[PDB]
């Protein structure tokens, strides 16, 4: 393990609404940039770097997608983890060094609409499960595969339906990164019942820091991911599967 | 070498690990998310309203011998969710043992 000496962190002592009731988790570590810390309080990874902690300044996620699956995912600091990718990695550089900002070329349904058709801005969070993009364009993703909407920017898909959608490729860095129907969407259970989630959400980021597509859990699962700060870029191979 | 943090899924919805903060290290589960840079955990300081506390593992300052009291308060927003505190400084270990 690593022993991170003298980190400041938040105690939380008010939680208004309902997001961290039912939540797994305790907490939240942040691992973007210092630029977006609140009240400039100096990162986990960058103190890590720091005080030397490790010999590459990188750190890497494997997400398991079958919910059931142990483990569960991976985070490996200060290295990648070849257990859990075939082969080479891809990178592209941070545009904007502040959460983990990469261009994004366009992303193409397999039909034909294309949304982000002359390129966009993006960013990889691994703290959201659903890629995310502007409502107009989703709105119009979500039509040509045939979901229906749910509530707050989130549309579900008939289960049936799944297994004939058409594949969705986003393109960064001039590659094209697929993601069939089985990886952007996801099955959902409340109340002994079965639903499948469209992997997608429309919700608009206001300028400065927006607008943004969001690559998240959907992506980072079909493709490991390495973050890298000691050259300020992604890098993105095909995850074990 | 490379340190490997193993995480949990839950319903392909939320990834967390365990980590440590204190001496001795007191375990919590966070995300370890990109589209942030802070950590927190909840406080045994929480308000009596917060009732996700109640249920979460808390932070005990008492008992951590290489606590330095900080006292700043925090407000943070994220796109699902807000919460407030205020600042403490302290080991944090990955992974927890
Ligand atoms: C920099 C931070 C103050 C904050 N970051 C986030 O909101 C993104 C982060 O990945 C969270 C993590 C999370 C996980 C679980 C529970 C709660 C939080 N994901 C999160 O909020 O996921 C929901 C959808 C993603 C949109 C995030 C950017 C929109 C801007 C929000 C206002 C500025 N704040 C932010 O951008
Ligand atoms: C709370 O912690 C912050 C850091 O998160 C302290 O501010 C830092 O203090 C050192 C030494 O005074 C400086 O070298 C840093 O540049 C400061 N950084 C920032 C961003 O402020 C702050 O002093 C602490 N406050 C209290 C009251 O303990
Ligand atoms: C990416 O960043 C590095 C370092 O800043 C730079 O040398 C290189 O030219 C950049 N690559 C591209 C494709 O712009």
């Amino acid at each position: 393990g690593v022993k991170v000496e003298r980190q400041v962190f938040g105690e939380a002592t008010k939680q208004p609404g309902i997001t961290f009731i039912a939540a797994k988790f305790d907490g939240i570590l942040g691992m973007a940039y210092p630029r977006i810390s609140v009240n400039n309080v100096l990162p986990v990874f960058d103190n890590l770097m720091q005080q030397k902690l490790v010999d590459q300044n990188i750190f890497s996620f494997y997400l398991s997608r079958d919910p059931d699956a142990q483990p569960g995912g991976e985070l490996m600091l200060g290295g990648t983890d070849s257990k859990y990718y075939k082969g080479s990695l891809s990178y592209l550089n941070v545009t904007r060094k502040a959460y983990w900002q990469v261009h994004l070329d366009q992303v193409e349904v397999a039909s034909g609409l294309t949304l982000c058709k002359e390129g966009c801005e993006a960013i990889v969070d691994t703290g959201t499960s659903l890629m995310v993009g502007p409502v107009d364009e989703v709105r119009e993703l979500q039509k040509a595969i045939g979901a229906v909407p749910l509530i707050q920017g989130e549309y579900m898909i008939p289960c049936e339906k799944v297994s004939t959608l058409p594949a969705i490729t986003l393109k960064l860095g001039g590659k094209g990164y697929k993601l069939s129907p089985e990886d952007y969407t996801l099955k959902v259970s409340q109340a002994g019942k079965t639903l499948c989630l469209s992997g997608f959400m429309g919700m608009d980021i206001p300028p400065p820091s927006g607008p943004l597509w969001i690559l998240g859990d959907v992506f980072i699962g079909r493709y490991y991911t390495v973050f890298d700060r000691d050259n300020n870029r992604v890098g993105f191979a095909e995850a074990a599967r | 070498g490379p340190i490997p943090e193993v995480l949990k899924n839950y319903m392909d919805a939320q990834y967390y690990g365990e980590i440590g903060i204190g001496t001795p290290p007191q375990c919590f589960t966070v995300v370890f998310d990109t589209g942030s840079s802070n950590l927190w955990v909840p406080s045994i300081h929480c308000k009596l309203l917060d009732i996700a506390c109640w249920i979460h593992h808390k932070y005990n300052s008492d008992k951590s011998s290489t606590y330095v009291k900080n006292g700043t308060s925090f407000d943070i927003h994220y796109g699902s969710g807000s919460l407030s505190g205020y600042l403490s400084q302290d080991t944090v270990s990955v992974p927890c043992q």
